[PDB]
């Protein structure tokens, strides 16, 4: 009795601390010690154990007085003789994977578990019978009370994570990580760099979010745990993006001394779920079987009507789907896509009728879907010359001068706009113009004819962005989603076309193409839709993705009605438009002039002509097959209004033998011009805010109704509008709602 | 700051 049997722990349930270390040769095993060091409820080791670390003069000294400089040489918390027994010393434990058994065991303590030894264990593997007969050790099922995780004295730090190699930049003790430790698709970028600006879809390797945290409280105090886990998940999601994320994938990844281990397995599952849901992984066009449903049944039981088949209606009807949520699509149309829709009948290329580009790869779940489809994206080139009617390729300086000058007329206009409401808003076009006169009679200076086309031209460039004439545009707002993290790198051309991708989240999901809704009845227990034919269709929830201006037009009835604040925010908003024309020719005419370019800009004889024809895209990045595409923005889409296919291409011809007057051009062959403005189901090509608007009003619109009737679509996306990306996002977005 | 958040991981 000159020892204790007894943990220093007050509180502890152990009744019989044993020693787990034996590291001395005078370790007092099971029997007493001066004192019982506690690192879990179920792990303790004696005091000469300890001594034989701690002490100089002891034979552990060594070994622990080098531990302590790495961990100090590259890691940041507190090296005491309790962190060093939990990362060194402490027997691993691993789960039998014999699917009868599932019995947790220790190993022995010179074991070193790796991830190919948690893969394929069961009881009694050794490297060098009826093992699984044997009782599991009795601390494991303790592990799950709720007390367990509050008297393990330091959380547990992972070795070898896959999240290591990304998070260098880091103190790994700060993410989860432990510091003792020693190609992917650049587009993955998943984890916030030390310090870094700001950029979409990122998050911080080290700080929970706000979500996280909400979801998961118990963590607000220590978040070491829960980063660690998160993190590791987020890295074998984007190490591997064409198959569904699982806890049996993620465990043996999982390597940590002791029973914090069963704590860490059993906790990846709730992490993952989380993360699954929201669509941080598992997400994508990656589809799955009925025998292979992303969420628990219990998530699985309710029923979603999803009006609308383009990216915002395919990507909820995708995550839900593959969720196991019973998930029924009603479009329109005769065709899915929304305003993706592609021209697939030109020799030896995709040309998109609406969408193809894609602003910002990095983060971006299109480059993420591009790399689940093994397919490739052109990056757009500089080089833009502006050439003028008729012929002459403007001077750069003449380019770079009226382009500085144009944002110059921004740059005050942020100014102005400091100090102003919603009730005093005034159209971004109106406000430039008297700015540009007032800078003009300040300093005299005098701008060339050419000079004033230049920057009609790139006055036209802010036109196409916002899809309007910028008389109609709010000064205050036109760019409100700056405000937020935008998306960063390569700026491409999807030379497949975003209809692959369309086709994809599309492919299986029960759709019902030439339906469009007319009512929406949420009063009762379930919401009764019915199409213009008079067609019945009911379920628990309905999610509605129809284009801004279908809601604008009241193509829908509500009952009961959109509130007031909700018709406010919509008619808050403009229904922006552009229209495209797509020229297929006997050879490439262009080349000796263009020189590879990408694209070139025509420069408008007057501000009359400003958006005709302002910019002509090469649609073969191989430069083997000849097809032009250009846009109609501003003002010339108007005066494109009254003219038939024929006469839009008898000008845009003459535009281009125009821009090409030393040289002859020759007939096209084959060609099509767009008519999105008089599309009945679409009637816009992406919103804008209109004066006196503000960028409230993409929250506003994207408010569920009782939890019952959902919103998405571009125009409902505040950090993203515009984009399919920011449609696709939202439709992920409300999936996440949904499943809840 | 909202000029960082993960527009994902921040609908509540
Ligand atoms: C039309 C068009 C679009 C773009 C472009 C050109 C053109 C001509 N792009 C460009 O050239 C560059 C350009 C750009 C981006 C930002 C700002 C300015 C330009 C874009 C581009 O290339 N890249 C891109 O991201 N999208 C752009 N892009 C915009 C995106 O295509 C859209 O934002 C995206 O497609 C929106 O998806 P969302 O899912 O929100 O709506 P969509 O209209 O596709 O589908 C809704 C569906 O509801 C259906 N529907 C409507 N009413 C009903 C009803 N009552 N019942 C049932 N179904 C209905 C309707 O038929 C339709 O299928
Ligand atoms: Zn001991
Ligand atoms: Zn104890
Ligand atoms: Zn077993």
């Amino acid at each position: 009795p000159l020892g204790s049997r007894k943990c220093e722990k007050a509180g502890c349930t152990a009744t019989c601390p044993v020693c787990f270390a034996s590291a001395s040769e005078r370790c007092a095993k099971n029997g007493y010690t001066s004192r019982w060091y506690h690192l879990s409820c179920g792990e303790h080791f004696c005091n000469e154990c300890f001594d034989h670390y701690y002490r100089s003069h002891k034979d552990g000294y060594d070994k622990y007085t080098t531990w302590k400089k790495i961990w100090t040489s590259n890691g940041k918390t507190e090296p005491s003789p309790k962190a060093f027994m939990a990362d060194q010393q402490l027997p691993y434990w691993v789960q039998c994977t014999k699917p009868e058994c599932r019995k947790w065991r220790q190993l022995t303590k010179e074991i070193q578990l790796t991830p190919q030894i948690a893969k394929t264990y069961r009881c009694g593997m050794k490297p060098n019978s009826d093992h699984c007969s044997l009782p599991e050790d009795l601390r494991v099922l303790e592990v799950s009370n709720h007390w367990w995780y509050s008297m393990l004295i330091l959380p547990p730090l992972l070795k070898d994570s896959v999240a290591a190699p990304l998070l260098s930049a880091y103190y790994p003790d700060c993410v989860g990580m432990s510091p003792s430790c020693t190609g992917m698709n650049r587009y993955f970028q998943p984890f916030y760099q030390p310090n870094e600006c700001g950029k979409a879809l990122c998050v911080r390797p080290d700080v929970m979010e706000l979500d996280e945290l909400y979801e998961f409280p118990e963590y607000s105090r220590d978040p070491t745990m829960y980063l660690a886990l998160r993190n590791l998940i987020l890295a074998l999601w984007y190490t591997n993006c064409k198959e569904a994320l699982t806890p049996q994938k993620c465990i043996p990844h999982i390597i940590v001394r002791g029973l914090v281990r069963i704590r860490c397995v059993q906790e990846v599952e709730r992490i993952l779920y989380f993360m699954t849901r929201k669509g941080l992984i598992n997400t994508g066009v990656l589809s799955v079987g009925a025998d292979q449903y992303l969420l628990p049944k219990d998530y699985h039981n309710k029923s979603v009507i999803i009006i609308g088949a383009g990216p915002a209606g395919l990507a909820a009807a995708r995550q839900l789907h593959n969720f196991g949520i019973k998930v029924t699509v009603l479009e329109a149309k005769d065709r899915i896509g929304g305003r993706v829709w592609d021209d697939k009948s030109f020799k030896g290329v995709t040309v998109g009728r609406g969408a193809q580009i894609v602003n910002g790869c990095i983060n971006n779940p299109v480059a993420l879907m591009c790399e689940q489809l093994g397919i490739s994206m052109h990056k757009f080139g500089e080089r833009c010359d502006l050439i003028q009617e008729g012929g002459r390729i403007t001077d750069p300086t003449i380019d770079k001068r009226m382009d500085f000058h144009f944002n110059a007329l921004l740059d005050v206009v942020s100014e102005w706009r400091k100090d102003k409401t919603q009730l005093q808003d005034v159209p971004l076009g109106e406000k430039i113009e008297e700015i540009y006169k007032a800078f003009i009679k300040e300093s005299g200076i005098q701008f060339s004819e050419l000079e004033g086309q230049v920057l009609q031209f790139h006055l036209s460039n802010l036109e196409y962005a916002c899809g309007s004439n910028l008389h109609q545009v709010s000064a205050r707002s036109w760019d409100h989603n700056e405000f937020f993290a935008q998306f960063a790198g390569d700026h491409t051309l999807l030379t497949p076309g975003y209809s692959v991708i369309i086709e994809k989240l599309a492919e299986g999901l029960d759709i019902q193409l030439k339906s469009p809704v007319q009512c929406i009845d949420y009063s009762g227990d379930e919401v009764q839709v019915t199409t213009t034919d008079g067609t019945g269709y009911s379920a628990q929830k309905v999610l509605v993705t129809v284009p801004l201006a279908l809601l604008q037009k009241g193509a829908i009835q509500f009952n009961p009605p959109l509130s007031e604040k909700k018709m406010k925010a919509i008619n808050s908003l403009g229904a922006g438009i552009i229209e495209k024309i797509a020229l297929q020719f006997p050879y490439r005419f262009w080349d000796s002039k263009v020189q590879g370019a990408d694209f070139f800009g025509h420069v408008p004889p007057s501000a009359s002509k400003r958006g005709l024809f302002a910019v002509f895209y090469d649609m073969d990045p191989q430069k083997k097959h000849s097809v032009l595409m250009s846009v109609i923005a501003g003002e010339a889409v108007a005066s494109v209004r009254t003219l038939d296919d024929k006469q839009v291409l008898q000008q845009c011809m003459a535009t281009l033998r125009e821009l090409f007057k030393e040289q002859e051009v020759p007939d096209p062959t084959k060609y099509f011009v767009t008519r999105w403005s008089t599309d009945p189901w679409i009637q816009m090509a992406y919103s804008f805010v209109k004066t006196g608007g503000s960028g409230e009003a993409y929250d506003i619109i994207a408010e569920d109704i009782q939890g019952t009737v959902f919103f998405a679509g571009e125009a409902t996306n505040r950090h993203f509008p515009q984009t399919v990306t920011g449609a696709y996002l939202s439709g992920v977005r409300e999936a996440s709602k949904i499943a809840a | 700051d909202p000029h960082f958040h993960h527009f994902l991981l921040s609908q509540t």
